[PDB]
């Protein structure tokens, strides 16, 4: 039932480099279409007729394909080109989209700046305590945050978030939030956040003493 | 200019139905198909169906034939898509799209209509300070709100450099929580006042929170 | 047809 499989799901590219996005099919099909979508926006038509660029699309983009395999190529990648690209085809009598290929910028390694925030007295009086650890402006996305209350490793009581790649310096930021009850919080003193990241030559710990 | 303005966001309990509108302007309404597409947060695009507003004939994807009814009103140049028997997996942004002038690709899209399906009720956030203590960092913890989204500004938009508002995290309780942080010179503490402005339109709530050392 | 009002179909 004509299924469009896009490979890869994720790709990081240094600027000025070439990147090829594949949208493979199960059957031989024609008249492929492509779209560019950036966060918090609708997709923009990019290629139609399998090789014709939509108006305003720079010529470094190239659409192509035949039979079962179709490709979208960026020949000299630029910062603005970072986005999720989708393929689109009509098999009677429905449209179908590809999974999507997210393209991100590749930059030099950058270590995170780590900060730890104790819970607010206002939140404590409500019965809950959120302890926040901030990893700021680092590349690549991969990092290991670790929580230790009075040197006891914490497990399962924390959640993480990662920002989209910054448009100006291409760095990421991460937040790790440790959540415990006011009762559990007050049974312990030392609250430590330990970070491991490629840009660090050894782990870095930020901690505070409750009070 | 071709314009597609859709209806506002919606919160739905499982089992209910949601009807989404799409006002069309800048072109003769009946000369073009009106397609409906949806995209779960961070997931791929799904074609749902289309309606020809000249006769009212509609075509649906096989997945959506059972529950989706797409209609169009020529008098107001408005198109509608109704999805029945909602479930949590139907949480997505719903777009209405139109083809390009000279080809069949979707060149014109609406702003998108977020429909959140969940048994949780709408709720405003609780904003807590992340006080600071070279460069110093501070922020606000926007906690226990539903549904998405929440938007954060600092000093009523005066401060944008260095700000990082994190993606929301869905907690075990079913409520969302995020934090917005910003890096500022350490010398500015005690002289420069920093307020985070938190807006949660779904609950019609705006909150200003002052963060001090 | 993918759409209407075009000679392709």
């Amino acid at each position: 039932e004509i299924v469009l499989t896009q490979s890869p799901d994720f790709q990081s590219v240094t600027p000025k480099e070439k990147v090829t996005i594949t949208c493979s099919a199960n059957s031989a099909l024609s008249y492929m279409y492509w779209y560019q979508q950036k966060p918090d926006q609708s997709p923009k038509l990019w290629v139609h007729g399998t090789s014709n660029l939509a108006s305003g699309v720079p010529s470094r983009f190239s659409g192509s394909g035949s039979g079962t395999d179709f490709t979208l190529t960026i020949n000299s990648l630029e910062a603005e080109d970072a986005a999720t690209y989708y393929c689109h085809h009509w098999s009677n009598t429905q449209w179908t989209f590809g999974g999507g290929t997210k393209v991100e910028i590749k930059r030099t390694v950058a270590a995170p700046s780590v900060f730890i925030f104790p819970p607010s007295d206002e939140q404590l009086k409500s019965g809950t305590a959120s302890v926040v650890c901030l990893l700021n402006n680092f590349y690549p996305r991969e990092a290991k945050v670790q929580w230790k209350v009075d040197n006891a490793l914490q497990s399962g009581n924390s959640q993480e978030s990662v920002t989209e790649q910054d448009s100006k310096d291409s760095t990421y930021s991460l937040s790790s939030t440790l959540t415990l009850s006011k009762a559990d919080y007050e049974k312990h003193k030392v609250y430590a956040c330990e970070v491991t990241h490629q840009g660090l030559s050894s782990p870095v710990t930020k901690s505070f003493n409750r009070g | 200019q071709v314009q597609l303005v859709q209806s506002g966001a919606e919160v739905k309990k499982p089992g209910s139905s949601v009807k989404v509108s799409c006002k069309a302007s800048g072109y003769t309404f009946t000369n073009y198909f009106m397609n409906w597409v949806r995209q779960a947060p961070g997931q791929g695009l799904e074609w749902m169906g289309r309606v020809d507003p000249e006769q009212g004939r509609a075509d649906y994807a096989e997945k959506f034939k059972k529950r989706v009814t797409i209609t169009a009103d020529k008098s107001t140049s408005t198109a509608y898509m109704e999805l029945s028997s909602l479930r949590s997996e139907d949480t997505a942004v719903y777009y209405c799209a139109r083809r390009a002038m000279d080809n069949y690709g979707f060149a014109y899209w609406g702003q998108g209509t977020l429909v959140t399906v969940s048994s949780a009720s709408t709720k405003g956030p609780s904003v807590f300070p992340l006080a600071p203590s070279g460069t110093a960092a501070l922020g606000c913890l926007v906690k226990d709100y539903f549904p998405e989204p929440v938007t954060v500004s600092w000093n009523s938009g005066a401060l944008t450099s260095g700000v990082h508002t994190f993606p929301a995290v869905l907690q075990s309780s079913g409520l969302y929580s995020l934090s917005s942080v910003v890096t500022v010179p350490s010398s500015s503490l005690g002289t420069q006042t920093y307020i985070c402005n938190v807006n949660h339109k779904p609950s019609n709530t705006k909150v200003d929170k002052k963060v001090e050392p | 047809c993918p759409g209407k009002g075009l000679p392709s179909c």
